[PDB]
RNA sequence: CAGAAGUGUGCAGC
RNA sequence: UGGGGUAUCGCCAAGGGAAGGCACCGGAUUCUGAUUCCGGCAUCCGAGGUUCGAAUCCUCGUACCCCAGCCA
RNA sequence: AAGGCGGCCCCCUGGACGAAGACUGACGCUCAGGUGCGAAAGCGUGGGGAGCAAACAGGAUUAGAUACCCUGGUAGUCCACGCCGUAAACGAUGUCGACUUGGAGGUUGUGCCCUUGAGGCGUGGCUUCCGGAGCUAACGCGUUAAGUCGACCGCCUGGGGAGUACGGCCGCAAGGUUAAAACUCAAAUGAAUUGACGGGGGCCCGCACAAGCGGUGGAGCAUGUGGUUUAAUUCGAUGCAA
């Protein structure tokens, strides 16, 4: 918009941990508004990467975003005859969601036998440092120091 | 323009003398001015209109 | 090899490259480095900060001299101009006077026509 | 930085 | 006859433990574009000798240019 | 005088203006024909040639690109002595003289006043910008008139054809100058007004873009249309807005 500026919406804390970062996770993976099969999903993949990590859920969720949360991002800046990848400092509530996205969008598209175990895969390669989440990080990362002569 | 960077001078503040000496000094403006020649009708015709536009 | 104690950076910096020359004293060239070899080519090639690094990489280039303290000579009005100055000094030299010698005709020679772009 | 062309011919409002 | 080159990614080009560009492909960018940037499978003219291993050293086989030879 | 004239120094040389007188005594103004000067490009002969750059070559761009952009590059640009004689050679405004409310500045003389200054008041030359009466189709001009008058000269008579043809003069040439007719149309034109438009400027909106999510274009089928077919495939809707 170009009159207004919006107030957040009021969201509602996960109802099993108390993470209102879960509760934008499990919105994420939601399709077709079937909440309850998001919260079903995102609890057995939790569940079984605690057990996995030896860590309580919510520290190994927010360990595995720590690895993949960008620094920055490339914007495209105009010039009076001319367009320019420049790199920006994305601000922490963006950072989060990218990495829920990337996470998410990674998953869906593993081979494994249930979106459950697919997030677990994924979860415990960004964990530990691996996997399409890092590699899409990664390559941000490199398009943004690749285009640091324009910032 | 020369600058001579006194004892215990910042270095910023050397530059900051650079800047504005050879601002004041007008080399960047002359070397911009010489790039491409001009026809004198040109010189004569924004000197004119320059000082046309000189009036409140 | 020979040590030097100090010399001259000459900064070149044209609207399409910067070149970052350190010589003794007396004018013989110790070391250099340019903008469009340290990778960046076409828009890049004349960018602040691909002289930064041009001017970084000459640096880099004469460690043998030892050099301390050096004097800062700029011709030309690219980009680039100043920026050089600011990467030699966080190389550790102490710049000790700063110059500019950009070439001034007073007339003389016939400049080429202009570009109807 | 690139971006060309647009067939002929008419009528009310006093 | 002798000497020296050349035959390595589809094309152009580096290497006693297969790189770069140009293509092609995916992504980012653009009003379309053109232009830019990130990622990608990648491949030593040839037989043998050496050796843990030679695009690579050592003989030979092959093919084509330069210079110099050649009185059935 | 116009074209024009820009580092510093010397030599030769033209004009302008101010103060105070003295002198001559209408000696003045304009000017057909004529004569001289006249940017740049161009021409002749002999030099010089750094930079720039018609022509030309290559690279790009593009549908093409005999261009714009890039890398080179010859005449030319410079000098001496001749020729050419044209320019938006413009203030698009002929030369000369008189008269008619003002204001702010620039530049260059000169007089008076305690000269006290970086000061006050007067009087000439040239020049920039506003604006009054008046004038003008309007825009505008406005004591430097496009105002009110006088003298003389040049020029115009609808748009094309045409500043062309032919003839004359001039020129090494390029060409310059003087200058028609047949024919053809009912207009061509100036200033200003209201809109619209601009790859002009400023400001501001809309799921317009951006940020996201889900789709269409691929498959089968339903349904509408185009085309074809038929005896008939009834008619209408046909960018957005069928
Ligand atoms: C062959 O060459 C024979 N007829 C002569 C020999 C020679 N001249 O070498
Ligand atoms: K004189
Ligand atoms: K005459
Ligand atoms: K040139
Ligand atoms: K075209
Ligand atoms: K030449
Ligand atoms: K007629
Ligand atoms: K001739
Ligand atoms: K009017
Ligand atoms: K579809
Ligand atoms: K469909
Ligand atoms: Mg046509
Ligand atoms: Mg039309
Ligand atoms: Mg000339
Ligand atoms: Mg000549
Ligand atoms: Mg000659
Ligand atoms: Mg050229
Ligand atoms: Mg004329
Ligand atoms: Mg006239
Ligand atoms: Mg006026
Ligand atoms: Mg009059
Ligand atoms: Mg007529
Ligand atoms: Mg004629
Ligand atoms: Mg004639
Ligand atoms: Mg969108
Ligand atoms: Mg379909
Ligand atoms: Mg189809």
């Amino acid at each position: 918009p170009r009159r207004r500026v919006i107030g957040q919406r009021k969201i509602l804390p996960d109802p099993k941990f108390g993470s209102e970062l879960l509760a934008k996770f499990v919105n994420i993976l939601m399709v077709d508004g079937k909440k309850s099969t998001a919260e079903s999903i995102v609890y057995s993949a939790l569940e079984t990467l605690a057990q996995r990590s030896g860590k309580s859920e919510l520290e190994a969720f927010e360990v595995a975003l720590e690895n993949v949360r960008p620094t920055v991002e490339v914007k495209s800046r105009r010039v009076g005859g001319s367009t320019y990848q420049v790199p920006v400092e994305v601000r922490p509530v963006r950072r989060n969601a990218l990495a829920m996205r990337w996470i998410v969008e990674a998953a869906r598209k593993r081979g494994d036998k249930s979106m459950a175990l697919r997030l677990a895969n994924e979860l415990s390669d960004a964990a530990e440092n691996k996997g399409t989440a890092v590699k899409k990080r990664e390559d941000v990362h490199r398009m943004a120091e690749a285009n640091k002569a324009f910032a | 323009p020369v600058i001579k960077v006194r004892e215990n001078e910042p270095f910023d503040v050397a530059l900051r003398r650079f800047k504005r000496s050879c601002e004041k000094a007008g080399v960047l403006a002359e070397v911009r001015r010489r790039e491409f020649y001009e026809k004198p009708t040109t010189e004569r015709k924004r000197a004119k209109a320059s000082a046309v536009k000189r009036h409140a | 090899r020979k040590q030097v104690s100090d010399g001259v950076a000459h900064i070149h910096a044209s609207f399409n490259n910067t070149i970052v020359t350190i010589t003794d004293r007396q004018g013989n060239a110790l070391g250099w480095a340019t903008a469009g070899g340290s990778g960046f080519r076409g828009s890049r090639k004349s960018t602040p900060f691909a002289a930064q690094v041009a001017a970084e990489r000459c640096a880099d280039a004469v460690k043998e001299y030892g050099i301390k303290n050096l004097e800062v000579m700029v011709k030309g009005p690219g980009p680039g101009r100043e920026s050089t100055i600011r990467a030699l000094n966080a190389a550790g030299f102490r710049i000790t006077n700063i110059t500019d010698v950009t070439p001034i005709p007073h007339n003389g020679c016939r400049p080429p026509k202009k570009r109807r772009v």
